[PDB]
């Protein structure tokens, strides 16, 4: 019987700060092991200051995130123009990904935005839509290793609570760098985007290509 | 342009697929003793386990209509299928026998059918609601 | 009196060969208020005048946006601009989305001629009743585009529809020339609209409550301005 | 130069040489047949009232339920005929609790409004493009009544149009001329809760034909704390009695 | 007529399966019609074996697993007081970091309470359109919706789907003024046992050594639920009465 | 009335329903036939339209046997009773296979008279010209003798008639029938109300058609032309 | 009239859809019903057409149907369509007692009755019922009696005490006259007295042609008989 | 009688005469519509149309009156604006589907009786009405040059000349006398030139009015359509004036 | 006039009859045109008279005659939408028998089809019958030359020969004449040229007028298939 999945393995990274939030991932696309593309970004913004990444088999989770960007424009066309919350796309997203429940998408998926309060707010789904909000989470196939460096380096060690947007991104910077260090699948490069009161910004790094 | 049937499968399910028997308790919910399929048939059952030929025979016929219209617009034109699609319609739409199941002698001439016999005409074929008022209520969608 | 005889549907004519039934349709666009719209080579414009049921009312919405780069004005039966204004919004999500194209405004207005067409030709319905004008910019620079219910479309620089319409529609025809080269200044071509629409008032005033304006331009999203947004064009 | 009869006003897709539809028109009629409903729309809320209009005193005065609730946020008053105003309402509620469901939010009173004038749409061509549902327009009209953080309270004016407006205050009913004279005279921005309910009630006792109780009018507020609630008899009485002993 | 017509005048809409209606809808094309079902569609492979299907494409790399609920103890008893539920709170450790505690007692509205098993994703979907229909349920009749009722509906629901795949079992309790209180399990096989005393999870045998009357005090009953639940091993506590439920923790 | 008439679906401001009173007025163009229950047993007869001596009268117009208990009378249209006893044969079958008994004649007559109600509130549909007189025997109400018009109503009934000459046929039933009549009193009965209320000379065989539910088990019979000559003479018609 | 009164979707221009009274009007023609709610029980009373001389009378049906063990219904109007009525509603009490374990409530069992004769009313090739009923029970595991009257529009109201059919207008205010809601009979014995002296007021022959039916809660309905009713108009006639 | 009482209120009904009064109702509406004419010369057609001048407000290049069915087929119309709309619309669905099948341009011939089918099918059913336009359509295929006309009855014919509109009857006195001073044939420039001169004859009361010409000519424009440019155009109207 | 509503649609009025077929039938006159059919002895010829007095038609394009199959051809009476609205069906229905039935369409069968179509608008009240008349001609590999015609009621029946039109009784009577004094039912030659000549000079004789090469159709069937010739061969016939 013809297999309709795949893999693409990759890493991403979500952390919300005190009133930022940042979802980071490597932008290496793979194929067992060869190499597809060594820039392919895969965390985009999906509008109204909300963040997006689906990790896995690649077709599903651009797939997942052009039905989501679709919603939103009907929203923002039926209930004149409002501003969509971080936990109504959460809701939404859980209806997407159960709408699959006998034919599931293949995919992690982690959103990043503020809350209502101004704090940073990240979630993360299962396959089938199971939910949660988080300080931090990572997937993928590095983030067994991505884990523990922050849980050596920060305190959820300076508090969580008392960091800094540039020192947020020195520690994801770092524990990229460590992961491409000792896994295969990560390298190449890294896209971190970070959400404020101002909206979202774009950095990006080099990482070990070999 | 097709022979054997295809599409057959259904792609979503639901659980007030079958708008005709939707509880009035419960409207998201069928309603099982109106059903009246034995009160133990659960949707899903019918999605495994069916022989490989009832799809192929049951939508035969259609397929078949189906690759004769298609023929006569790349032949004929669109007018062509329109008007036949139309007196189908007409002849379907305006016969109303809820005490009898037969087709009627118009429909078999439109169909070229006047003298052929298959098993589905040698072979045409409760407690609640089989009735002329459940036919006169699908009938008019009311 | 004969004409009693022969107006019961859309599928009749009468004995000289007419509709009726879409001559009331193609009338029933002079109940609605007047809108106006214009255009240049860079950019296009619609003003609006709305109405209110009374003091303690709001004022009903004439101009809806369709797309970033395209929207439209009304002037006519309400429900069947909510049937269309969703129809065009519709027709270019499916551009958007299918082809990561931008809906062309001609396209636009060949889809809802279609439409309407049929609305004309068969028995059980009726035909819509509303008149529209259609604003945007694409690849082929900024296009304005009436539209009547009758199923048919006419691209203008410069038109009015509604109630009291025919004076502010001379007066853009008079002026041609002066607000066809207003290129790159949309405030003057804004103000151009607003006189040609003060041309068509009877006994009434432009306040920021009965005033709508839209734009939209090379580098302009369609954006549409009501209240202290006009303040400064009246 | 004959007198002959015209019958464009018999079907509802026929147009008159005119542009009109006269069914909507005969709907409004058969809405101004029924019992009077009014809305005031205040900062700190919004009042609802409506008369209790029995032919027979036999008749259960606590089963006439003119003022319903579509959700904790959202009240509705109905005018008109009271089978078309229950579908409506099946249809508000099944909105509102369905995009709470898919939303995990509150819906928007405009939203329901919206959703509510599409349903009436439905004697013709739908806002999406669906098939024609009803074979008549609707006979009854819906004040609706609500609260949202992005506009506050509200108030709307939905007819069977599919038409709806935005009104500080409205009436509706066999008495909405009289009625709606008094409140464009004696509405302003800065009315309180208690001030609301007395003119409600005072609206109401001048528009009866009947003299004025607990037993024929009912009385329910809106309030973002509270959410809807429909006043108790007891409550209703003292505001009465309050109110003649102001006048 | 003319519809006729267009349907024969014209191959790029089939390619792209969009000519049938459900299809548009769910990717929002002519709108969010999706997210406007109050019976959710639920995607199934046009194959001739789904369920073969589903069952070999779960049961096998990355963290894309379908996640399952705490198999963690859950103790549910009833009193004259009302409704003891106690859950063993021992959160499980991955990859990431809890903003605050995690629940693994689902409110389905403020007077209801139901009990994760199996797949989470079933229950927190299930229960969250079990409490959309009971809020619709008591608006259309201007009351309180039984117990027995909500029980009904989730079990008619998860046997509608029975053998697709669903895993679930849930305890579902309330008080009513007709019914008093009521506790009901509810599974994907479609079973629905009404009961008093419900132990679920691993060491269900130790909890269900509850020392049970039908006159323990509230507070005797909270602590012997607290102690039933220790004996099993935190605990995270919830009191049902008549008016809603009461969440304690300890 | 002629604005309110063209159509089965419309009422009159009167509030009737002017097609269903037409067709009940088709009634009495019809042939008569009368049902008279006895303490044991049950007598249908009838009147034949013929006109010719040509007709065959050894080979069934008014009698029909829905199964081994229960038979009918018919006034009215032939093709519309032919119709509507095939349904009920069907339904009887359908009873007895899923119950493993015989079906009650009353439920039976209910089914049938739902049927016709039904046929009156579509457009489409003209309502059955028809009248049945129903006799039948049942383990709960023993004999039982009923009627169903075009309208859909049904009544129960120890004599009636129906068709031309209901009302004269009525009135001499009513003057003569008695409680604990036997079946050959019945039968006698019956015979000279029909040869009383005949529009013709002489009530002769080839113008009758009789039938008896009766017992011993229970009995269906239908008289041959030969019986009917002879009970005929018995008689003294 | 006046050419708006030839289909069901058409509105007059005072705004009146003349059909629907039309049906009403039908049903004004049927024999006359009353319902009569008490302080523990309702009370259901009917007018029966002097039966013929040959008509049986064992198996004859009676005005008075059992919707369900605790709720009845009564009609007035066609007889025919009374029958398709009463068979859809004994089914959707079964089916809501298979979907939700529990039976159902008058207001819900008379809500659905309401929204049948109302999607009877939605086609132009359908005919409406020409009945009006009236519904009386008590909700499970409740003592409050409730008493509901349908329409052929499909509207449907709350009664203490409501009287259909030919000649309800005379018992309507006699009704009127001698019904305190504040003070209702406290008694099933006075609850049935009035509901007989009511009939009383419209029936020609007397005892023979008035039905009474008594529900009280915990599904307990009880049809009188011919000697107790005679036995309450011999009472009613001696007192006046 | 022009008026048949009685038999004139639904399509797809005959009167005693055998006569579809609906269908004679929709020639009557055609019969009221801009003048339009065309000219068969030896190896070529032309298309000549009366325009009603308009407000300047329009924009001169998006406001054409002769439509372009397929390269090689040109076609205006007399009547209802949007059914010839929709006709057009047919007429180029079905020339796109006949050469994305036979990988060829289709005939004239068969074009003609695809249209005149479609047309012929809305006079059978009293849910529809006949369509409200006269068409006058042509080309270039592989057999050479042809011009048919169209009616609302679904009838047409091919012609040497054809002519429609309200200055129908002139127009054809002069498409007859063309064809009689002309035995031989015509070139395509001498079409054109006559074409001018006709509409100009025609319209001749508001002595305003514009006019459009298109040709399809084999030694030409190679068998395609095209409009006539504004040398060839102002030399037509300078002969039709003088 | 049909005075009701058969003024519209195919009911039985009071007399019995069928007013909107009569009425096809007058339609089907209404070209004002002539047609002939005639049988040899393998062969089968028609011949329909043309009128194209507008200068500006192209004569080419004007014809009642059409190609079915490879057998069997068709003359048509009537207006020409209707005609071309029957050829496509005939054609579409020849291919169809052979596809089903593995052999050629008799042209009796597909008259007879075509009839049956025909009883199908007659009595269905939503379609409206052809006012045309059909005349199928073949050289039928059982029955040899075969003449058939159906007429919009639904009547279809086999002849020697036939004529159709305004003048149809004229040359049905000299076709009689010619028959009886000849005492055989087909025509005696052995070339169907000389069939063609023969009914030309039938036409000319009946009509009373002389015809040219441009005011007649022709078409021949034989065994193998039907043909119809052109001005060239119409020209040749003629000099004779």
């Amino acid at each position: 019987q013809f297999n309709p999945y795949g893999d693409n393995g990759g890493t991403i990274l979500g952390i919300a700060g005190e009133d930022f939030a940042v979802l980071a991932g490597d932008t290496r696309n793979i194929t067992d092991y060869s190499i597809n593309s060594r820039y392919e970004p895969k965390v985009f913004d999906c509008g109204d200051n909300i963040v997006m990444s689906a990790n896995g088999f690649a077709a599903d989770g651009d797939a997942l995130v052009k039905r989501f960007k679709n919603s939103v424009k009907w929203y923002h066309f039926d209930h004149n123009d409002k501003k969509l919350s971080i936990n109504s796309a959460a809701r939404n997203i859980q209806h997407l990904l159960y709408g699959k429940r006998f034919f599931p998408y293949y995919v992690h998926t982690i959103i990043a935005g503020l809350d209502e309060d101004g704090k940073g707010a990240v979630y993360s789904f299962d396959p089938v839509g199971s939910y949660e909000r988080e300080q931090c989470r990572a997937g993928g196939a590095a983030a067994s290793l991505i884990m523990p460096f922050l849980d050596n380096q920060v305190n959820f060690k300076k508090p969580l609570k008392y960091l800094s947007v540039e020192e947020v991104i020195k520690l994801v910077r770092d524990s990229f760098t460590s992961a491409t260090e000792r896994h295969i699948q990560v390298g190449d490069g890294l896209e971190i985007l970070i959400v404020t009161k101002d909206g979202v910004r774009k950095e990006f790094y080099e990482l070990k290509r070999d | 342009m097709n022979i054997v049937p295809q599409d057959t499968f259904k792609s979503q399910v639901s659980t007030d697929q079958d708008k005709s028997v939707l509880s009035s308790a419960v409207p998201s919910l069928p309603d099982t003793l109106r059903q009246q399929e034995g009160g133990a048939v659960p949707l899903s059952t019918q999605l495994n386990d069916r022989h490989p030929l009832e799809s192929t025979l049951k939508n035969w016929e259609t397929t078949q209509r189906q690759r004769q219209m298609e023929q006569y617009r790349q032949i004929f034109g669109i007018a062509e299928p329109m008007k036949r699609t139309m007196e189908m319609e007409i002849v379907n739409r305006t016969d109303f026998n809820p005490l009898s199941t037969n087709g009627s002698i118009h429909r078999d001439i439109l169909l070229n059918k006047e003298c052929s016999i298959d098993w589905e005409d040698v072979y045409p074929g409760t407690m609640v609601g089989d009735d002329v008022h459940s036919k006169i209520e699908k009938q008019l969608g009311i | 009196m004969f004409r009693n005889n022969y107006d019961g549907d859309t599928v009749t004519f009468s004995p000289t060969g007419r509709l009726f039934q879409v001559e009331y349709a193609l009338e029933a666009i002079k109940q609605g208020s007047v809108t106006v719209g214009l255009r240049s080579n860079t950019h296009a414009v619609l003003v609006a005048l709305k109405r209110n049921a009374d003091e303690l009312s709001s004022y009903q919405k004439k101009i809806i946006k369709c797309d970033e780069h395209m929207g439209l004005s009304l002037a006519g039966l309400a429900p069947d601009a909510r049937v269309l204004s969703n129809y065009l919004r519709q027709q270019c999500n499916y551009s958007s989305l299918v082809f990561n194209r931008k809906l062309a405004v001609e396209r636009a207005g060949h889809l809802l001629c279609d439409k309407a067409q049929k609305n004309t030709q068969s028995y059980g319905g009726r035909p819509y009743g509303v008149g529209l004008l259609i604003i945007g910019y694409d690849k082929s620079g900024a296009h304005l585009l009436e539209f009547q219910p009758s199923g048919n479309v006419t691209e203008l620089y410069g038109t009015a529809i509604g109630a009291r319409s025919q004076g502010a529609k001379t007066y853009l025809e008079r002026t041609l020339d002066t607000f066809i080269k207003i290129d790159g200044n949309p405030d003057e071509l804004i103000k151009a609209g607003v006189e040609a629409i003060s041309q068509s008032l009877r006994d009434e005033s432009l306040t920021v409550d009965n005033l709508s304006i839209a734009i939209v331009g090379k580098d302009t999203p369609f954006t549409i301005y009501d209240g202290e947004a006009v303040a400064k064009y009246i | 130069m004959f007198l002959t009869r015209s019958e464009y006003d018999r079907g509802v897709s026929t147009f008159s040489p005119e542009g009109r539809l006269f069914q909507v028109e005969y709907s409004l009629e058969a809405i101004k047949l029924g019992s009077t409903a009014i809305g005031i729309a205040t900062k700190e809320g919004v009042v609802l009232g409506v008369e209790k209009r029995a032919t027979s005193p036999l008749l259960e005065s606590d089963s006439i339920e003119k003022i319903v609730e579509i959700d904790r946020h959202i009240g509705c008053a109905m005018s008109g005929l009271t089978a078309d105003a229950r579908s409506m309402i099946e249809h508000a509620r099944t909105a509102a609790v369905t995009h709470n469901l898919y939303y995990d939010e509150d819906i928007n009173v405009e939203s329901l409004t919206q959703s509510v004038c599409d349903l009436a749409l439905r004697f013709g061509e739908g806002a999406s493009g669906e098939e024609r549902l009803m074979s008549r327009p609707f006979g009854v009209a819906l004040l609706i009544a609500g609260h949202d953080a992005d506009d506050g309270y509200q108030l709307f004016h939905a007819e069977p149009s599919g038409t709806f407006y935005r009104y500080n205050a409205k009436a509706i009913g066999s008495g909405s001329e009289g009625a709606q004279a008094e409140l464009l005279n004696e509405w302003h921005s800065s009315l309180t809760l208690k001030e609301a309910e007395l003119l409600v009630l005072k609206i109401l006792k001048q528009v009866m034909e009947e003299k004025l109780d607990e037993n024929n009018a009912q009385l329910s507020c809106i309030t973002k704390q509270d959410g809807f609630k429909i006043y108790d008899n007891e409550k209703t009485a003292e505001l009465i009695k309050e109110l003649k002993e102001k006048e | 007529m003319q519809a006729i017509a267009d349907s024969f005048s014209v191959r790029l809409v089939k390619e792209l399966q969009y000519d049938n209606e459900q299809n548009l809808e769910s990717d929002f094309v002519t709108g969010a019609s999706q997210f406007q079902r109050l019976a959710p569609s639920l995607t199934v492979p046009p194959i001739a074996s789904p369920q073969q299907f589903l069952r070999a494409h779960t049961d096998d790399n990355p963290d894309c697993k379908i996640k399952i609920a705490h198999g963690t103890t859950t103790l549910a008893f009833r009193f004259q007081g009302g409704i003891i539920v106690a859950v063993d709170s021992r959160a499980t450790a991955g990859n990431w970091v809890a903003s605050q505690t995690v629940k693994k007692v689902i409110e389905i509205n403020p007077f209801l309470l139901g009990t994760m098993a199996g797949g989470a994703a079933d229950c927190q979907f299930w229960e969250t359109w079990l409490g959309s229909q009971c809020r619709l349920h008591e608006l259309r009749e201007k009351e309180r919706i039984s117990v027995a009722a909500a029980s009904k509906i989730l079990s008619n629901l998860v046997y509608q789907y029975k053998g697709a795949g669903l895993s679930m079992g849930t305890m579902i309790c309330g008080y009513t003024r007709k019914e008093g209180p009521t506790i009901y399990y509810v599974d994907s096989d479609g079973t629905r046992l009404k009961g008093d005393i419900f132990c679920v999870g691993s060491g269900q045998t130790f909890a269900y050594g509850v020392n049970y009357k039908w006159d323990l005090s509230v507070e005797d009953a909270l602590y012997l639920g607290k102690r039933s639940i220790l004996a099993a091993a935190s605990v995270n506590l919830y009191h049902v009465t008549e008016d809603g439920w009461i969440y304690h923790g300890n | 009335s002629r604005r309110y008439d063209s159509r089965t679906t419309i009422f009159s401001p009167e509030g009737r329903l002017y097609q269903v009173e037409y067709a009940l007025e088709s009634i009495s163009h019809a042939g008569t036939a009368i049902g008279i229950m006895a303490s044991d047993g049950i007598v249908l007869a009838a009147e034949r339209k013929v006109t010719s001596t040509l007709l065959e009268q050894d080979t069934t117009e008014k009698l029909y046997k829905l199964n081994d208990k229960i038979a009918v009378a018919v006034a009215g249209l032939t093709a519309d009773a032919e119709i509507l006893i095939n349904t009920a044969r069907i339904h009887a079958q359908n009873y007895l296979k899923t119950y493993n008994e015989d079906i009650p004649v009353e439920i039976l007559v209910r089914r049938l008279s739902d049927i016709k109600q039904g046929y009156t509130q579509h457009g489409g549909l003209r309502p059955f010209g028809v009248s049945f007189i129903y006799a039948g025997y049942d383990d709960r109400y023993g004999y039982q003798l009923y009627t169903s018009n075009p309208s859909g109503n049904y009544t129960g009934w120890k004599a009636i008639s129906v068709g031309a000459n209901t009302s004269a046929a009525q009135t001499l039933l009513q003057m003569d029938y008695k409680d604990d009549m036997k079946v050959d009193d019945a039968i006698e009965l019956a015979l000279k109300t029909l040869s009383k209320t005949t529009d013709s000379s002489a009530l002769t065989y080839d113008r009758l058609e009789f039938a008896t539910i009766r017992k011993g088990e229970v009995y269906q019979k239908i008289f041959k032309p030969q019986e009917i000559k002879d009970i005929l003479v018995k008689t003294g018609i | 009239m006046s050419g708006y009164d030839r289909a069901l979707s058409i509105f007059s221009p005072d705004g009146h859809i003349f059909q629907v009274e039309y049906a009403l009007e039908a049903v004004k023609r049927g024999t006359c019903a009353v319902g009569v709610k008490g302080k523990n029980c309702v009370v259901l009373g009917c007018e029966r057409r002097s039966t013929l001389k040959l008509q049986d009378t064992r198996i004859t049906p009676s005005k008075v149907s059992k919707i369900d063990s605790h709720v009845v219904l009564s009609f007035s109007g066609l007889n025919a369509d009374s029958r398709i009525l009463i068979e859809k509603a004994r089914v959707e009490a079964q089916s809501h007692r298979l979907t939700l374990e529990d039976p159902v409530t008058v207001e819900y069992l008379t809500r659905y009755v309401a929204g049948v004769q109302q999607r009877y009313t939605q086609s132009g090739g359908v005919r409406p019922f020409g009945v009006s009923t009236l519904i009386a029970g008590f909700d499970p595991r409740d003592d409050e009696p409730k008493l509901y009257q349908t329409e052929p529009s499909g509207i449907y109201s709350s009664w203490s005490a409501q009287t259909i059919g030919r000649n309800s207008k005379t018992v309507r205010e006699f009704l009127e006259k001698n019904y305190d809601r504040k003070e209702p009979p406290a008694t099933v014995e006075e609850c049935v007295k009035l509901t007989v002296r009511s009939l009383l007021e419209v029936v020609q022959t007397g005892a023979k042609n008035i039905e009474i039916t008594v529900v009280k809660p915990d599904s307990d309905i009880v049809a009188l008989s011919s000697e107790e009713i005679n036995q309450y108009v011999t009472q009613i006639e001696q007192e006046k | 009688t022009s008026i048949g009482t009685g038999y004139d209120l639904s399509n797809s009904v005959f009167s005693p005469d055998g006569r579809n009064f609906q269908v004679e109702y929709a020639v009557k509406a055609v019969e009221n519509g801009t003048t339009s004419i065309g000219i068969k010369c030896n190896d070529g057609v032309v298309f000549a149309v009366e325009k009603l001048i308009t407000s300047k407000l329009l924009v001169p290049q998006k406001n054409v009156k002769i439509q372009v069915v397929d390269r090689h087929i040109g076609c205006v119309y007399s009547g209802l604006i949007p059914d010839g709309r929709h006709l057009v619309n047919r007429g180029r669905e079905e020339a796109a589907s006949f050469k994305k099948l036979y990988k060829t341009p289709i005939p004239i011939p068969a074009f003609a009786d695809r249209l005149g089918q479609y047309v012929q099918a809305h006079t059978l059913y009293n849910s529809v009405r006949p369509f409200g336009v006269s068409t006058i359509f042509g080309g270039v295929d592989k057999n050479g040059a042809h011009l048919y006309m169209l009616e609302p009855s679904g009838s047409y014919w091919g012609y040497k000349g054809a002519a429609t509109g309200k200055g129908r009857q002139s127009a054809k006195a002069e498409l007859e006398k063309l064809v009689d001073h002309h035995p031989e044939g015509l070139s395509a420039r001498e079409a054109v030139k006559q074409a001018a001169k006709i509409i100009y004859l025609a319209h001749e009361k508001e002595k305003d009015f514009e006019l459009e010409i298109s040709w399809c000519s084999l030694s030409e424009t190679n068998g395609l359509h095209k409009f006539v440019k504004g040398d060839l155009l102002q030399e037509a109207i300078d002969f039709a004036q003088k | 006039s049909a005075a009701g509503y058969d003024r519209h649609i195919t009911i039985f009025s009071p007399e019995g009859r069928l007013y909107q077929v009569e009425y096809a039938f007058k339609a089907t006159n209404q070209t004002n045109i002539n047609s002939l059919a005639v049988r040899g002895k393998d062969c089968t010829v028609v011949i329909s008279q043309k009128k194209v007095p507008d200068k500006l038609l192209d004569p080419t394009t004007v014809s009642y005659i059409f190609c079915i199959s490879r057998t069997i051809g068709m003359v048509v009476n009537g207006p020409i939408p209707d005609a071309r609205n029957a050829a496509l069906r005939a054609k579409a229905e020849a291919a169809e028998f052979r596809y089903k039935y593995g052999y050629d369409m008799p042209c009796d069968v597909l008259a007879k089809r075509m009839a049956n179509l025909s009883q199908i608008y007659t009595q269905r009240a939503y379609m409206r019958p052809l006012g045309v008349i059909l005349t199928f001609v073949s050289v039928d590999e059982e029955l040899g030359p075969s003449i058939y015609k159906t007429d919009p009621a639904g009547y279809y029946v086999g002849y020697k020969a036939t004529a159709t039109g305004p003048k149809q009784q004229e040359i049905t009577t000299n076709l009689e004449n010619h028959f009886k004094k000849s005492k055989i039912d087909h025509i005696n030659e052995e070339s169907w040229e000389k069939v063609v000549e023969f009914a030309i000079t039938h036409m000319i004789d009946a009509l009373g007028t002389e015809f040219s090469k441009n005011d007649l159709e022709v078409g021949v069937a034989t065994k193998d298939k039907f043909f119809t010739l052109s001005a060239e061969n119409i020209e040749e016939r003629l000099v004779a």
